[PDB]
């Protein structure tokens, strides 16, 4: 399963 | 902008025998950027509806792809992979060699 | 009997028109099991292994939502990093990210990874403790400061040590038939006469899984690396792998040379000789 979210760089 | 030239291997999925059904592979790896042109050739002519793997990469961030199609080797037919990439002035052609 | 789950993401900007080309792939060990390609018509996360097709519509809906969100993040990042590096809007650029977890033979957490590259060079990565960041240059340092302020590492850690391991274990059970099967290399040797004085011996390993393998030559029982050529391990196209190592030898002295094969699917290493 993928991560729930990714924060922008 | 780094430009890394593709490494190329051309080979069969199974040990080759004249007249027996098989799969021709062209594995390209170690390249950057990701845009690349790969054709499989039969006697210099482009083989149609060749398929390829989904783009992925190694620990050093260099890309790899497998291109492949069904083929039946014979004594007289010559097979090859033709690769073009931003790092190549002209297309690189690697001949299929049964022993490699 | 240790295992890994890894996801790989590549986003490539298309400055003349539209959004980047985005490709995401998921692996368990050396087996791809899911993909997303922004260029494809479905706009869904798609199965690539029979054992993931066991998952129901809720699974596919959730993974699609997530992978689409991942694509947006990398799109934004391409613009942000262009800014950090003071680059023009004209060129195509690439971001690559890999993340995932390793478990030991006990199928419990061993290691986590979260790494990011811009135009093929290290940008930022989580350190092995999953608590701090390695930033390669001052642009990456700008990202590090942002992620420290927002406590990003703690959110990533929780997934890597928890969710990642839990689902890896599920996939390993569900795909037991293949994921927990080792395919020992099928080995053979070939011989070619190059001249009256020189011959090549080539030691083949075929149809093996996982990809990790060691192939070595010995002459009269001592390691030999001079006059040898070892090709990079390559996919067969059916989920298994291939490799060979060759040695150049004086014609007639073939019997001195032995090929040695190490792989997880072999109880004891193999020794081959030209017959």
């Amino acid at each position: 399963v993928l991560r729930d979210d990714l924060l922008e760089a | 902008m780094i430009q890394r030239t593709p490494k190329i291997q051309v080979y069969s999925r199974h040990p080759a025998e004249n007249g027996k059904s098989n799969f021709l592979n062209c594995y390209v790896s170690g390249f950057h950027p990701s845009d690349i042109e790969v054709d499989l050739l039969k006697n210099g002519e482009r083989i149609e509806k060749v398929e390829h793997s989904d783009l992925s990469f190694s620990k050093d961030w260099s890309f790899y792809l497998l291109y492949y199609t069904e083929f039946t080797p014979t004594e007289k037919d010559e097979y090859a992979c033709r690769v073009n990439h931003v790092t190549l002035s002209q297309p690189k052609i690697v001949k299929w060699d049964r022993d490699m | 009997g240790s295992h890994s789950m890894r996801y790989f993401f590549t986003s490539v900007s298309r400055p003349g028109r539209g959004e980047p080309r985005f490709i995401a792939v998921g692996y368990v060990d050396d087996t791809q099991f899911v993909r997303f390609d922004s260029d494809a018509a479905s706009q869904r996360m798609e199965p690539r292994a029979p054992w993931i097709e066991q998952e129901g519509p809720e699974y596919w809906d959730g993974e699609t939502r997530k992978v689409k969100a991942h694509s947006q993040t990398h799109r934004v990042d391409l613009g942000t990093l262009r800014g950090y590096y003071n680059q023009s809007e004209a060129g195509s650029h690439t971001v690559q990210r890999m993340y995932g977890c390793d478990v030991g033979s006990d199928w419990r957490f061993l290691r986590g990874y979260h790494q990011y590259a811009y135009d093929g060079k290290d940008y930022i990565a989580l350190k092995e403790d999953l608590r701090s960041w390695t930033a390669a240059d001052m642009a990456a340092q700008t990202t590090k400061h942002k992620w420290e302020a927002a406590h990003v590492a703690e959110q990533l850690r929780a997934y890597l040590e928890g969710t990642c391991v839990e689902w890896l274990r599920r996939y390993l059970e569900n795909g037991k038939e293949t994921l927990q099967r080792t395919d020992a290399p099928k080995t053979h040797m070939t011989h070619h006469a190059v001249s009256d004085h020189e011959a090549t011996l080539r030691c083949w390993a075929l149809s093996f899984y996982p990809a990790e393998i060691t192939l070595t030559w010995q002459r009269d029982g001592e390691d030999q690396t001079q006059d040898t050529e070892l090709v990079e391990t390559r996919p067969a196209g059916d989920g298994t792998f291939q490799k060979w190592v060759a040695v150049v030898v004086p014609s007639g002295q073939e019997q001195r040379y032995t090929c040695h094969v190490q792989h997880e699917g072999l109880p004891k290493p193999l020794t081959l000789r030209w017959e």
